[PDB]
DNA sequence: TCATCCCCTTGGCGGTTAAAACGCGGGGGACAGCGCGTACGTGCGTTTAAGCGGTGCTAGAGCTGTCTACGACCAATTGAGCGGCCTCGGCACCGGGATTCTGAT
DNA sequence: TTTTGTTTTTTTCTGTCTCGTGCCTGGTGTCTTGGGTGTA
DNA sequence: TACACCCAAGACACCAGGCACGAGACAGAAAAAAACAAAA
């Protein structure tokens, strides 16, 4: 419950700083969460789907490489 | 040159039958009918390449409705689908 | 066709299914499937058409009333969103803070 | 004698060139985990997920999290501004065509 | 693979090929081809990673050395633009607006 | 899978060098992703020229269109060598 | 062959581990205003290459017959990758020495 | 207080819309047999 | 993984409205005057 407040701030601020960014505002944290959230529900609802498509009740690592290929967002490293 | 400009114009005639279409309206539905077709065929053989089957049932372009149409277009999508494979197994 | 009670061929999709180079075999109830789905798309790409070109006092169907009755709906901008339609222009936007006062 | 204090903009530039230096996970991973088990449970209940899967998913939000920084702090120098603000996310967003 | 003067594979891109479901025939020098490329590709890319590895007193390719060699490279960052890494990071960039006036 | 070629093709560029496990994962999803984005090129150019045969032709054309540039005029060169001399 | 004590082992109530939200010292600049600045907005005058309509020239894919050889499918042959087993070492972590921007003077 | 964008009201030809209509091409019954699921 | 089972692919034989070629006409852009709220 309440699970995205697992991304708190300072794993925010050091993604900030990965990218580049030197300040970051206060309202900042909130957009990135909620981004994330966006973007995490998009790609687990088309694993499930290809996990169900298999009739399976383990999502494997090739659905979510094949869910973020159907997106646009094309991952290495996990075809094995 | 084969093209689905019959089955638009009926489809036309269905849902509104005082209304015609122009020649460039006409192309764009088509290219519009060829795209949805190659894009859930190739999500189907992906789906079906995927889990090892060499056959692509309703099940495969169910999936590939759901993943490619998004919420309300896709449930509608899956609920004529449904129908219009009841109605033609019956 | 008529057996599904769609209006769009069933025998023509399922050759094009069997030649597209797309598996090895194609099931019977896949192209009555997909025929269903595309009828349902022209049928309400179509309805939307034809509202915007009654809103535009025309009997028929221009590039710029489809344009108008994609964009506009939200679901269906998603589904086109990489598809540029010839001869339909865009919707008709104006930012607030271009407008006077 | 007072202690040390770096001003402000010193150890945010030394964290940018760690953090740009090194390619660790900057996001736990029990929290992430918890999250995607969650958000997986609202399509599905009783839903299994293996090590390798959750590892793909947590790189792939991680790189689309350091891009989406990169064109909020790219969005923020352009207009005069060294802070980001959501502004910038939502014109990145806009742009990329999510929005 | 030992007449053409290949490393990759031809017998199994052959199979590939034909049980992908891309065409009904399938020829005897596609595979070559394929293969080829695929070798150049993996040449460069393998090439590259040694450079950067190289260049930071590695002996192991790690998937830093892969990002920082397909980044650098204009024509790789091309052909892979949507295309991430897994632990390869980022590169390591900072704004001349951002540094200490 | 990709494993004992791509670690052959490294020994061949660099004789002193390895390669970790995460990295030759890398290298094969890349393997695979050419291989398939190649073959869906190859079979859009046969089913576009009523061709239901793919030849070394649709390959190259394959290449020159997702390639770009150096890249591809390298790659068109090493298949038509291979090509020629796997055909003698 | 078909009833008390009591030692103590199974249940639930108490303890440390690795970083950041308040609490405070505080200051660089976004916001709004002052004030300087000049490229072209809009209207005019003038000139022209695109538009529309022909008018004349010329080639190459669409389509139709002819000939063809590597592609597909069948019986023998055969060779090193996978799984597994055994060997071997590169660098993350420890701790100290040497190096270094940055604020305060 | 006066000049200029915006909205309403006549015909009139104007690019287009459905009717009239012939050829045939793709729109329907019927035998065979069998391989892809149904259910277990 | 196994036994059963039933409508499609193939093929023969029979049959009906699309689609483009014209035509009378059909709602509308334009040509033009005239008129109200808001802007400068």
């Amino acid at each position: 419950r309440d699970n995205i407040q697992g991304i708190t701030k300072p794993a925010i601020r050091r993604l900030a700083r990965r990218g580049g960014v030197k300040r970051i505002s206060g309202l900042i944290y909130e957009e990135t969460r909620g981004v994330l959230k966006v973007f995490l529900e998009n790609v687990i609802r088309d694993a499930v789907t290809y996990t169900e498509h298999a009739k399976r009740k383990t999502v494997t690592a090739m659905d979510v490489v094949y869910a973020l290929k159907r997106q646009g967002r094309t991952l290495y490293g996990f075809g094995g | 040159k084969e093209s689905y400009s019959i089955y638009v114009y009926k489809v036309l005639k269905q849902v509104h039958p005082d209304t015609g279409i122009s020649s460039k309206a006409m192309g764009i539905m088509n290219s519009f009918v060829n795209d949805i077709f190659e894009r859930i065929a190739g999500e189907a053989s992906r789906l079906a390449h995927y889990n090892k089957r060499s056959t692509i049932t309703s099940r495969e372009i169910q999936t590939a409705v759901r993943l490619l149409l998004p919420g309300e277009l896709a449930k509608h999508a899956v609920s004529e689908g449904t129908k219009a494979v009841t109605k033609y197994t019956s | 066709s008529s057996r599904a009670g769609l209006q769009f061929p069933v025998g023509r999709v399922h050759r094009l299914l069997r030649k597209g180079n797309y598996s090895e075999r194609v099931g019977a109830g896949a192209p009555v499937y997909l025929a269903a789905v595309l009828e349902y798309l022209t049928a309400e790409i179509l309805e939307l058409a034809g509202n915007a070109a009654r809103d535009n006092k025309k009997t028929r169907i221009i590039p710029r009333h489809l344009q108008l009755a994609i964009r506009n709906d939200e679901e269906l901008n998603k589904l086109l969103g990489r598809v540029t339609i010839a001869q339909g222009g865009v919707l008709p936007n104006i930012q607030a803070v271009l407008l006077p006062k | 004698k007072k202690p040390h204090r770096y001003r402000p903009g010193t150890v945010a530039l030394r964290e940018i060139r760690r953090y740009q230096k090194s390619t660790e996970l900057l996001i736990r991973k029990l929290p992430f985990q918890r999250l995607v088990r969650e958000i997986a449970q609202d399509f599905k209940t009783d839903l299994r997920f293996q090590s390798a899967a959750i590892g793909a998913l947590q790189e792939a939000s991680e790189a689309y999290l350091v891009g989406l920084f990169e064109d909020t702090n790219l969005c923020a120098i352009h207009a005069k501004r060294v802070t980001i603000m959501p502004k910038d996310i939502q014109l990145a967003r806009r742009i990329r065509g999510e929005r």
